[PDB]
C-alpha cells in the first residue's frame, strides 16, 4: 500500500550496498543479521531531485518507515524548483517532524499494552523460574518488543535547479567532490552528531547536563549519534538512565540540521552519500584519519573503469569489504579491530564527471668532464 | 465412490469420476450422465499453498453451500479424487452451465437499456440477498457474472467472499471495479464496496468500455475522482499520505452524469449517480435500489436468507487446520433433487 511508488528514478546516480557480517573462527564462513540500511533516489515532476541514505539499528522497522513517509512528505508537491532557501529549510523541518511524530504515535498502543502485561508478572522473579501459567504473557511481550523497537539515522539531499541542500540527523555523511587541475577537492557538507561535536555539547549543556561527563562517556545506549529518528528507549525512557537522568528536555532529538545553498554551476564532479558502516569499517582497517579522502579517491578510480554509476558505487563497497576481511585475516596489528563490520550503503550522484574508458630523455645530475670522494650524512 | 479417470487439458491432468464426460474449457463444460444436461466443472487453482489460500478456498466452499437464490450460483456436486485427510490436495466444484459470460458478451455485442435494466435488477436481487446473509462478495466484474440465452443471470465466484467485520483484508477486488474506500482507507470498508462495482458494471454493460482502466492504484484514484469530483473535505479527514496525495492533484469538479453519458436513459443516470458517489454512508443499498424507479418494469417486491455462521473462520488456524475443515466440509455434502 504505497502512494509514492510510481515516482520515476533518478538517471544521474547509482547505489552500492552490502549487509553486515561477522567473521567465523572455524575458518571461512560468515553470519549476518537482517540488513537495516536503506536509500532512495527519486526525481519528481517539478523536476525536483531527492536522495537519501538511512542507517537503522534495533531492527529495520524505523528505517523502512522513515523511507516511505519522508518521500510522501517531500515529493508530493511540497517542494518545487522556484523555492527560495527559506522555503526549503521550512519544508525539510516540517517533513522530518511529521515522520517522528507519527512513528511515536504508531506504537503508543503497543507501549500501553506492554506495561499492562508487565504488571501481571511476579515482581522481581526471573522469568526462567516462572511456571507455565505465564508462558502466554511472555510470548506476547516478546512480540510487542518486536513491533516497537528500532531507530534510524538519516542523511538527505535535495537538488533544485543547481541549488544543493543537505539535511542530516546522525553520523551518515555527505561529500561534495569537485575536480580542479590540482585534483579532487573533498568537503563534508554536514557535521557528525556525536558527543565530540562542540555544538551538540552546548545543546546538551543547555538541557542541564554535564558537558564534561557527557564528552567523557562518549556513547549513549549503544549508539554514538546524539540525534536519531525513533527509538522509544531514548525518547521516553531517558529519565531512568543516569548521567542523562536530570535533563529538562529530550537529550537525543529528531530534528535535522540543514546545510544549504551550494551553487553547482560550472562544477564538475560528484556527490557522495554514505552510511556510518561504510566509513567505520575502513577506519577499522587503516586507522582513523582520512576515510573521506580515501573513499573519494577509490571512487575516482572506478569512474575510469566501470560502465555505470551503480557499478562504480558497488566496486568501492566491494573493495572496502575485502580490505576489512583481509585485515582481520592477516592477524596483524589492526586485526583485533575487524571481527565484524556493519551494514554498508553508498550512493553516488554525478555532476558532469566522465564515466567510461571511452571518455622522453633523462639528463644526468652533474655532467661529465674529460680531465677524494665523500657524501654528506643526514 | 465413482471410479475416476484422468484427462490432460492446457497442460494439466484433471482426475474426475465419470458421470461427466466430453470435457471442453479454470473451468470446463461437460455432460453428467446421471443427469441429462450440460454442466460446468470448476477446479480450484491451488487449494492450499498458503494459509490465506486455504482460508480463501474454505470460504468459497462454505458460502456457496449456503446460498439458495435463482440469481446466485449454488453447488450441485463437490468431489475430490483423493482418498483420505492425507491424499487430499484438490477440490472440484460443478454448477449447471450457462454457455456465456458477461465479459465475452460485451466484447462483441451492442446492447439496449432494456437489456441492462433487467440484468442489474437480477444482480441487485442476488446482492440484496447476499448482503442479507452478512457476506460481502468483493469481486464483481463482467468476468465473474453469468447469463443465459434468454438473458437470465446468476452471480459467480466466491473465491473472494467473507463474513463482514470492521477489520478486513486490505488488498481486494479487481482494479477497475475497486471502490475508492478500498485504497483511501485501508481495511476499514463495508459492503458498499459491492455496490460501487455494480455501478461500474452498469455503465460498462452500456457504453462497452471500462469506466476506470487505471494502470496502478494511483492512476485509478485519479480516474475515479475526475468524474465524481474531488473530496470537498467533508468526506476528507482517510490517513496521512493518502490526504497528501490528493492535495497534490488539482481541483476536479463533480459532474452530473447527464452531460456525462449522452443519449442515456435518464432513468439510469439518476441511478448511476445515486450508486457511484464516494461517501460510503450516503449511498444506495441493494434494497433501497431494488425498489427503485428503474426496475418498475420488473420490480415485484426478493427475499432474504439465514445468517452465515462463523465460529471457526474468525480465528488463527494453520494451513493444516484450514484444509481439514475444508475436507470435513467436502465429505459431508448432500446434493439437491
Ligand atoms: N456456471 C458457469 N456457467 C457458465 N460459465 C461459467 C460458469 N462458471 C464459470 N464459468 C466461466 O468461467 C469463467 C471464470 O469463472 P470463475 O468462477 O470466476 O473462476 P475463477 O475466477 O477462475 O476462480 P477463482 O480462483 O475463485 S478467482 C467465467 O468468466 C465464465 O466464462
Ligand atoms: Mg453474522
Ligand atoms: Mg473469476
Ligand atoms: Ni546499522
Amino acid at each position: 500500500p504505497s502512494w509514492t511508488d510510481d515516482l520515476p528514478l533518478c538517471h544521474l546516480s547509482g547505489v552500492g550496498s552490502a549487509s553486515n557480517r561477522s567473521y567465523s573462527a572455524d575458518g571461512k564462513g560468515t553470519e549476518s543479521h537482517p540488513p537495516e540500511d536503506s536509500w532512495l533516489k527519486f526525481r519528481s515532476e517539478n523536476n525536483c531531485f531527492l536522495y537519501g541514505v538511512f542507517n537503522g539499528y534495533d531492527g529495520n522497522r524505523v528505517t523502512n518507515f522513515v523511507a516511505q513517509r519522508l518521500s510522501a512528505e517531500l515529493l508530493l508537491g511540497q517542494l518545487n524548483a522556484e523555492h527560495a532557501e527559506a522555503d526549503v529549510r521550512r519544508v525539510l523541518l516540517q517533513a522530518f517532524d511529521v515522520v517522528e511524530r507519527s512513528f511515536l504515535e504508531s506504537i503508543d498502543d503497543a507501549l500501553a499494552e506492554k506495561a499492562s502485561l508487565q504488571s501481571q508478572l511476579p515482581e522481581g522473579v526471573p522469568q526462567h523460574q516462572l511456571p507455565p501459567q505465564y508462558q502466554k504473557i511472555l510470548e506476547r511481550l516478546k512480540t510487542l518488543e518486536r513491533e516497537i523497537s528500532g531507530g534510524a539515522m538519516a542523511v538527505v539531499a535535495v537538488l533544485l535547479n543547481n541549488k544543493l541542500y543537505v539535511a542530516n540527523v546522525g553520523t551518515n555523511r555527505a561529500l561534495l567532490c569537485k575536480s580542479t587541475v590540482d585534483g579532487l577537492q573533498v568537503t563534508q557538507l554536514n557535521v557528525d552528531h556525536t558527543t565530540e561535536n562542540e555544538d551538540e555539547l552546548f545543546r546538551l549543556s543547555q538541557l542541564g547536563l554535564d558537558a564534561g561527563k557527557i564528552k567523557q562517556v562518549g556513547i549513549i545506549c549503544g549508539q554514538e549519534s546524539t540525534r536519531r529518528i525513533g527509538d522509544y528507549k531514548v525518547k521516553y525512557g531517558y529519565t531512568d538512565i543516569d548521567l542523562l537522568s536530570a535533563a529538562k528536555s529530550k537529550p537525543i532529538i529528531a530534528e535535522p540540521e540543514i546545510h544549504g545553498a551550494q551553487p553547482l554551476d560550472g562544477v564538475t564532479g560528484f556527490l557522495v552519500l554514505m552510511s556510518e558502516g561504510l566509513y567505520k569499517a575502513l577506519e577499522a582497517a587503516h586507522g582513523p584519519g582520512q576515510a573521506n579522502q580515501e573513499i573519494a579517491a577509490m571512487i575516482d578510480t572506478e569512474f575510469a573503469k566501470q560502465t555505470s554509476l551503480d557499478a562504480v558505487a558497488q566496486a568501492v563497497v566491494d573493495r572496502v569489504k575485502r580490505i576489512h576481511s583481509d585485515t582481520f585475516a592477516s592477524g596483524g596489528e589492526r586485526a583485533r579491530f575487524c571481527p565484524r563490520h556493519e551494514d554498508m550503503t553508498l550512493l553516488v550522484r554525478n555532476f558532469g564527471y566522465p564515466l567510461g574508458e571511452m571518455s622522453r630523455v633523462y639528463p644526468v645530475s652533474v655532467p661529465y668532464s674529460s680531465a677524494t670522494l665523500s657524501l654528506v650524512m643526514p | 465412490r465413482p471410479t475416476f479417470y484422468r484427462q490432460e487439458l492446457n497442460k494439466t491432468i484433471w482426475e474426475v469420476p465419470e458421470r461427466y464426460q466430453n470435457l471442453s474449457p479454470s473451468v470446463c463444460a461437460a455432460f453428467d450422465t446421471k443427469t441429462g444436461h450440460r454442466v460446468a466443472v470448476k477446479k480450484l487453482s491451488r487449494p492450499f499453498q498458503s494459509i490465506i489460500h486455504a482460508k480463501r478456498t474454505y470460504r468459497e466452499l462454505r458460502l456457496l453451500k449456503h446460498m439458495k437464490h435463482e440469481n446466485v450460483i449454488g453447488l450441485l456436486d463437490v468431489f475430490t479424487p483423493a482418498r483420505s485427510l492425507e491424499e487430499f490436495n484438490d477440490v472440484y466444484l460443478v454448477t449447471h452451465l450457462m454457455g456465456a459470460d458477461l465479459n465475452n458478451i460485451v466484447k462483441c455485442q451492442k446492447l439496449t437499456d432494456d437489456h441492462v435494466q433487467f440484468l442489474i435488477y437480477q444482480i441487485l436481487r442476488g446482492l440484496k440477498y447476499i448482503h442479507s446473509a452478512d457476506i460481502i462478495h468483493r469481486d464483481l466484474k463482467p468476468s465473474n457474472l453469468a447469463v443465459n440465452e434468454d438473458c437470465e443471470l446468476k452471480i459467480l465466484d466466491f473465491g473472494l467472499a467473507r463474513h463482514t467485520d470492521d477489520e478486513m483484508t486490505g488488498y481486494v477486488a479487481t482494479r477497475w471495479y475497486r471502490a475508492p474506500e478500498i485504497m483511501l482507507n485501508w481495511m476499514h470498508y463495508n459492503q458498499t464496496v459491492d455496490i460501487w462495482s455494480v455501478g461500474c458494471i452498469m455503465a460498462e454493460l452500456l457504453t462497452g468500455r471500462t469506466l476506470f482502466p487505471g494502470t496502478d492504484h494511483i492512476d485509478q484514484l485519479k480516474l475515479i475522482l475526475r468524474l465524481v469530483g474531488t473530496p470537498g473535505a467533508e468526506l476528507l479527514k482517510s490517513s496521512e499520505s493518502a490526504r497528501n496525495y490528493i492535495q497534490s492533484l488539482a481541483q476536479m469538479p463533480k459532474m452530473n452524469f447527464a452531460n456525462v453519458f449522452i443519449g442515456a436513459n435518464p432513468l439510469a443516470v439518476d441511478l448511476l449517480e445515486k450508486m457511484l458517489v464516494l461517501d460510503s454512508d450516503k449511498r444506495i443499498t441493494a434494497a433501497q435500489a431494488l425498489a427503485h424507479a428503474y426496475f418498475a418494469q420488473y420490480h415485484d417486491p426478493e427475499p432474504v436468507a439465514d445468517p452465515y455462521d462463523q465460529s471457526f473462520e474468525s480465528r488463527d488456524l494453520l494451513i493444516d487446520e484450514w484444509k481439514s475443515l475444508t475436507y470435513d466440509e467436502v465429505i459431508s455434502f448432500v446434493p439437491p433433487p
